[PDB]
């Protein structure tokens, strides 16, 4: 019976994710960082931080 | 009632007729150069603006011859109403 | 090195020769006189330019010899690649495969191009990690990102065999796999290597671009394409059958809308029928009606015949065409040539074919050319010319013409020798 | 030697990105447009006089180009024919007997009539 | 083109088994990489047949397309010209040669007036032979 | 539409409510007689009482023939099947004649189809079971739906059951179930769900708009010879079918039985409503003897179509025939079937009229001067020919830098471009 | 066009044309007959042999392991 009739709780509703950067509605997320962005800019800009932050911490 | 079933008519014939129009390697070229129906089911016109766009030139052949998940508050301070962000 | 396209008998023909105020000029664009047909042909290019008049049918009719075939030549090269033009011979229709009609309106719809836009999204990049729930990893020279993978996606993914260096785009409003090569590595170099493999540089940009495409095609592509589940393939054997009216009123109403909501353009060309009057009574008919469509051609016509006989009637009719279709067209005529424009054209001849002769080479074969035809002068300055560089000569004399006038005869003298020795041919 | 194996693979590469198909699968994609079954098996008797397979050619020293082509041939057919075999078998199969009818064998005597009134 | 052609058994095999259904072949003499300039001769003709219609396809419309009734059919013209163009592109490249040649049609007087009328268009053509 | 062809000023026969026709009205001129006629026609269209009436459009060239069939057409709206043929067509090489006769016969003859389907449709929020004691046993599954407007509970039977599983129907699943079957269908997930990081293309949908409770109206309008090709060929024996060429067939007179009893029964159950329509063949004296003869029984039919025949021919020799000469191409026999009307030539002043309704359909400027001498051209000459010289005059005009056509342009072009007449005489020089 | 009585050598000089051009340049020889194919029409019997008698010599390097 739970096999075929499973009480699925409804899905939640995604996050819209935004551009840290440009603060544009979010297209990419990156694969190091996880942080998603909107623009080629926001890229350089989000691994020139990533690298700078990385070697701050160690 | 039941329809009559003959035998095979067997037809003999030499090796030689089915080695036929049989050319040597060394006498076929890559014909598949003029081969144009068979790029239909490939390939695209746009696709193939792309290639020969993007074809690697020979310099570069002879040249060639860290995740974590962070959080974007981690990395990036927010940016205060009425402002434009800028990283 | 011998192309495939080598000197024809309209190699020299490079348009109408015809200024702004479309006057003639003489010798221009390789054309030497006929002013008035000339000038009448520019006009019929200005209204197949315009597009806005469909079926509309002209008959360039005159003698033999007289640059009928010269002025559609004319038009076709004056007239841009971009807009159609089909040329057909009228024995050209009478196929096993279709009916007459049915050659006839797969030839009105071959002459109008369908200039169809679509614009995509797509992303493309190169395949940095796969992992099958499932993740996906993309870049390019400016961005790398990362996606989830639904059911479809992951099985198109292992279906195509996307590996990890592999050019793939998918486009999004179907979400379709097409793998444009594997870039080119220090690691990925082989020995051999398979037909499929192709080396392609990382894509640029950003993974998801916008597209703007436009394709063109033709109403009987169109119709084609839809006659049948693999249809496209009769576009290269010509096996297309006779395509059902449903598919063609169905084709022409889908256009329409096409054109309304701005996506398709109409590029209304030419079918040029030489020796139209091959067609028969059946053929003519169909004319009569199929050039009273909206989707109709610009229709251009050339004949030499007098008062014929209509095939397919014991009826005599000028230029072999019924009446009825006759008032359906305009008529342009053109005349034989003077001494000045067959020595022109002979000239013009000489510089495509790359002959040098001599002035006196000139006068004499211009007399030939106006005593027995211009097509036997013109043969006539290749063959003195292979004659002269027998000779070890560079340029073409009056004594090599009247070599080449010894060895190839015209029509006239083959038919009075022939006349001479009748008894021996056949069936006279 | 490296530079003779670069010139062979950027002549092959040049080649094989040179050339854009006549029509392309986007153009076709975008000019696309959007009971007797039961009288049937009662009539269906004919069975062909004759039958014989097909005739076989023979030979001594089969080529191997040939016998290969032919072997991946069948494996290409019936590998197709696999998801539909049951259907290409009924849809083949020709109608080789003929049984009489069962009714037949009440029909042939009386007595078989008679007792099939009294029965029922 | 990565094409691979086993031509058969090597011959030093051949007592391996004393009953074997296979095709022993010798060893072969030269080197293993073989490099040869050859030229083929093709006509025009053979590319449009070629290109009428799909060949050596492994999907099942192909393979019917193997298994049915062999007929000429209509090439169009528009088949003619892609592969006029695809010759003339590798006559530029160097690795194609045009050659053109003759044709000879004895007892023409058996054309009927349409096929001489058709003749007209394609004796007066640029790509017609001699 | 936009190009403008032969006829494209032709918007109907200009008739007043009295059936007499106005002296230049609806893009026609003259030709009243012709014209009261065609539009007696175009009653007996609309009253759909009869079938197979028979009319002949009969006179000189040019004298607006097909004008007036296309002006029937236009008279009868797009509902009406008006289907065009010429005699030529019959000579096809897949079927023969009668069968290509039959066959526009049937096209046109018009059905419209109109389907009344109950649908709810929604994004699933619930499935839950309704669980009770059998008289784990169910009596009701719960299924509720969200669209923009609202959301519903629906009781539904506990056998869709099996539906919703081989769906795989899920919460945030757009689906919807017909009333009639009760068999749910499932569309994808709700787009609220979809993040631009996942990639899926089919498998998304946006939230239905409207009442989640719907009720569809389907209308869709075919020929009885659609209905002949759909059961003549449905669409392994397919893929054989679709590699093969697929020819015409000479569909045999037991389907059209079996379609006209199915067409008869869905008119009976108010689904569909014939619209009979008009068959219009022009240069029917292409026909042949065994077409005519076909046409004889053709036309006494009970389910023919109202048919329009045009000819030119004047007493001529019947094709397929030797030494037959017809009153019209046509043999007295179909004659005797046909109603005739005549057509007239026209006046100078008509061909004026008509060539200026025709500049100003091409969007020409022309003096008065101009339309006078190209008035008199189609005096001489012909009609057809002088409307030809408009638009080549208009563009010798613009290339002259003059915005409308002078008399010097109309007689440069009539210069350039000759008659039928005129080159027939040079032709005898 | 070459012309004349029956036996007067116009095959034969044919032939010595197509012997003196060789074997790389083709010649097609056909009849006047052979358009009446029952398959295609008769122009394109023609438009065949006007394509035959065009040659494309196809010159590769194979290399073969
Ligand atoms: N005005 C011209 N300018 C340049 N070349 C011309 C001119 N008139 C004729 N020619 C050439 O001379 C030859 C004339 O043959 P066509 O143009 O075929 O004449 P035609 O009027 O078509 O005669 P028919 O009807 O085909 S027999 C061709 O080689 C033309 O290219
Ligand atoms: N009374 C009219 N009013 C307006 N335009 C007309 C009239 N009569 C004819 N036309 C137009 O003039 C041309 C000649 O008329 P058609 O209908 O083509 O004549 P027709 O009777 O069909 O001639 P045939 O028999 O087919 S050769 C067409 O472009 C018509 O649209
Ligand atoms: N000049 C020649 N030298 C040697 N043999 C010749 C010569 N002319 C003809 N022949 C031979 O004699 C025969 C004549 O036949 P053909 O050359 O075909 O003449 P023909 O004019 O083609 O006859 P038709 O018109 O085809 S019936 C053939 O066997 C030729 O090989
Ligand atoms: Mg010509
Ligand atoms: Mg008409
Ligand atoms: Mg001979």
């Amino acid at each position: 019976f739970e096999e075929w009739f499973p009480q699925g709780r409804p899905p939640k509703v995604p996050v819209r994710e935004v551009c840290p950067v440009t603060h544009r509605p979010a297209l990419y997320r990156d694969p190091v960082t996880d942080i998603p962005y909107a623009t080629a800019r926001a890229f350089k800009i989000i691994r020139e931080a990533y690298k700078k932050y990385i070697t701050a911490h160690g | 009632g039941s329809s009559y079933v003959a035998g095979p008519l067997e037809y003999p014939s030499a090796s030689l007729i089915l080695k036929a129009l049989e050319r040597d390697f060394w006498k076929e070229a890559d014909l598949s150069m003029f081969d144009l129906i068979g790029l239909e089911n490939k390939i695209t016109r746009h696709e193939a603006e792309l290639l020969s766009k993007k074809k690697i030139p020979r310099k570069l052949m002879e040249e060639i011859s860290a995740a974590a998940k962070l959080k974007a508050s981690r990395l990036f301070q927010p940016v205060q109403y009425g402002q434009k962000p800028e990283g | 090195v011998t192309r495939i396209e080598r000197i024809g008998a309209h190699s020299h023909i490079r348009g109408l020769g015809l200024d702004d105020a479309l006057e003639p000029r003489q010798a221009s664009q390789g054309m030497v006189g006929q002013l008035a047909a000339r000038r009448a042909a520019g006009v019929v290019l200005e209204m197949i330019r315009e597009g806005k008049i469909a079926g509309r049918a002209v008959l360039i009719a005159g003698q033999p010899g007289t640059g009928k075939t010269a002025i559609a030549m004319g038009m076709a090269q004056a007239l841009g690649p971009d807009t159609p033009f089909t040329a057909i011979a009228g024995s050209e229709i009478f196929s096993l495969e279709m009916s007459k009609t049915e050659a006839l309106t797969q030839a009105f719809r071959r002459s109008i191009g369908v200039r169809i836009k679509e614009e995509t999204e797509i992303i493309e990049g190169e395949v940095v990690e796969i992992q099958i729930v499932g993740k996906l990893t993309l870049k390019t020279t400016e961005m790398e990102t990362i996606y989830d993978l639904g059911t479809k996606m992951i099985e198109s993914l292992t279906k195509d065999k996307v590996q990890a260096g592999d050019v793939i785009t998918i486009d999004k409003a179907t979400g379709k796999i097409s793998k444009l090569g594997r870039s080119f590595t220090r690691a990925r170099d082989y020995d051999a290597m398979g037909s499929q493999t192709k080396f392609v540089q990382c894509p640029d940009g950003e993974l998801q671009k916008r597209k703007e495409v436009v394709h063109t095609v033709s109403l009987h592509e169109i119709d084609v394409i839809n006659s049948r589940t693999q249809g496209f393939l009769a576009l290269f054997s010509g096996d297309t059958g006779e395509i059902k009216s449903e598919v063609r009123e169905q084709i022409n109403a889908k256009v329409a809308e096409w054109r309304e909501e701005g996506k398709a353009e109409i590029i209304p060309g030419v079918l040029f029928i030489d020796e139209v009057h091959m067609l028969d009574i059946e053929s003519f008919s169909f004319l009569n009606r199929a050039l009273e469509s909206d989707m109709a051609p610009v229709l251009i016509m050339a004949t030499n015949r007098g008062i014929t006989r209509i095939r397919g009637t014991s009826y005599q009719s000028p230029h072999g065409i019924p009446i009825d279709l006759l008032d359906r067209l305009l008529i342009v005529s053109t005349t034989p040539y003077s001494e000045k424009d067959t020595k022109q054209i002979l000239r013009i001849r000489c510089e495509e074919e790359d002959v040098e002769m001599s002035e006196d080479a000139y006068t004499v074969l211009t007399r030939i050319g106006l005593e027995t035809s211009l097509r036997y002068a013109i043969q006539l300055i290749t063959a003195a010319s292979l004659v002269c560089r027998k000779r070890k000569g560079t340029e073409v004399q009056v004594d090599d013409i009247k070599r080449v006038y010894s060895l190839f005869l015209d029509e006239s003298r083959s038919t009075q020798y022939m006349k001479e020795y009748q008894d021996a041919f056949l069936f006279n | 030697l490296l530079k003779e194996r670069l010139d062979q693979i950027y002549l092959v590469n040049e080649r094989r990105c040179s050339q854009a198909p006549v029509y392309g699968r986007d153009l076709l994609r975008i000019c696309a447009l959007p009971s007797l079954q039961d009288v049937i098996d009662r009539v269906a008797f004919v069975i062909p006089p004759v039958v014989a397979a097909p005739p076989s050619l023979r030979v001594p020293r089969p080529p191997p180009l040939y016998s290969h082509r032919m072997r991946i041939l069948r494996q290409g057919l019936r590998e197709h024919a696999a998801p539909y075999f049951q259907q290409l078998r009924q849809t083949t199969a020709p109608r080789l007997l003929q049984f009489p009818e069962l009714r037949l064998v009440q029909f042939d005597s009386g007595k078989l009539e008679a007792l099939a009134i009294l029965l029922q | 083109s990565g094409a691979v052609k086993r031509q058969g058994r090597c011959d030093t095999y051949a007592t391996e088994f004393d009953l074997e259904a296979e095709e022993y072949v010798p060893l072969p003499k030269g080197d293993v990489h073989k490099k040869k300039e050859i030229i083929q001769d093709v006509t025009l003709h053979d590319l449009d047949v070629a290109n009428a219609r799909p060949q050596g396809g492994q999907d099942i419309l192909s393979m019917m397309g193997q298994l049915m009734k062999p007929k000429k059919t209509e090439i169009t013209d528009k088949l003619r010209g892609e592969i006029n163009k695809v010759v003339n592109k590798y006559i530029d490249q160097g690795i194609a040669e045009l050659v053109p040649g003759v044709l000879f049609v004895d007892e023409v007087h058996m054309l009927d007036i349409e096929c001489f009328t058709y003749l007209h268009r394609a004796l007066e053509s640029s790509i017609a032979p001699i | 539409t936009q190009r403008i062809a032969s006829h494209s000023h032709v918007k109907g026969l200009g008739l007043d409510e009295s059936g007499l026709a106005k002296q230049a009205a609806s893009g026609l001129v003259g030709q009243e007689n012709a014209r009261e006629a065609c539009g007696v026609i175009v009653e007996l269209i609309k009253s759909k009482k009869m079938a197979g009436r028979a009319v002949l459009l009969a006179g000189p060239p040019g004298t607006g023939k097909t004008a007036l069939a296309l002006a029937i057409a236009q008279e009868l709206g797009s509902k009406v099947p008006f289907c065009p043929m010429v005699g030529s067509e019959v000579y096809s090489t897949e079927i023969k004649k009668t069968e290509v006769l039959m066959e526009n016969f049937r096209r046109a003859i018009g059905l419209r189809i109109k389907e009344t389907k109950e649908v709810y449709e929604g994004e699933v929020t619930e499935l839950t079971p309704c669980e009770t004691e059998n008289p784990k046993t169910i009596s009701h599954v719960i299924i509720g739906l969200k669209t923009a407007k609202g959301t519903k509970q629906l009781k539904l039977d506990p056998s869709i059951f099996e539906s919703l599983q081989k769906e795989r129907v899920e919460a945030g699943d757009v689906i919807y179930i017909e009333a009639n079957s009760g068999a749910v269908k499932r569309q994808g997930r709700c787009d609220t769900y979809a993040t631009e990081f996942d990639l899926e293309a089919e498998e998304y949908v946006p939230l239905p708009k409207g009442d989640v409770h719907k009720k569809k109206e389907i209308i869709q309008d075919v020929t009885l010879h659609d209905l002949d090709v759909a059961n003549a060929r449905p669409q392994i024996l397919s893929m054989m079918g679709q590699l093969m060429k697929p020819k015409k067939t000479e569909i045999t007179d037991k389907l059209r039985g079996e379609i006209n009893k199915v067409v008869n029964k869905y008119i009976d159950q108010g689904i569909a409503e014939l619209v009979p329509g008009v068959l219009f063949v022009d240069e029917v004296h292409m026909l042949d003897i065994e077409c005519f003869t076909y046409l004889h029984r053709a036309l006494e039919s009970s389910i023919a179509p109202i048919v329009i025949f045009a000819s030119n021919r004047g007493n001529c020799v019947i094709r397929g025939t030797e030494d037959i000469t017809s009153p019209h191409g046509i043999p007295l026999d179909l004659l005797d079937r046909v109603m005739i009307i005549r057509t007239m030539l026209y006046t100078p002043q008509e061909m004026k009229q008509i060539i200026k309704i025709r500049a100003q359909t091409e969007g020409i400027n022309i003096s008065e001067e101009a339309l006078n001498h190209l008035g008199e051209i189609g005096t001489k000459t012909t009609l057809r020919y002088s409307v030809q010289l408009l638009t080549p005059a208009n563009l010798l005009a613009k290339i002259n830098g003059k915005d409308s056509i002078e008399k010097e342009h109309v007689e440069e072009i009539s210069e350039l471009f000759y008659d039928a007449k005129s080159s027939a005489k040079i032709l005898a020089d």
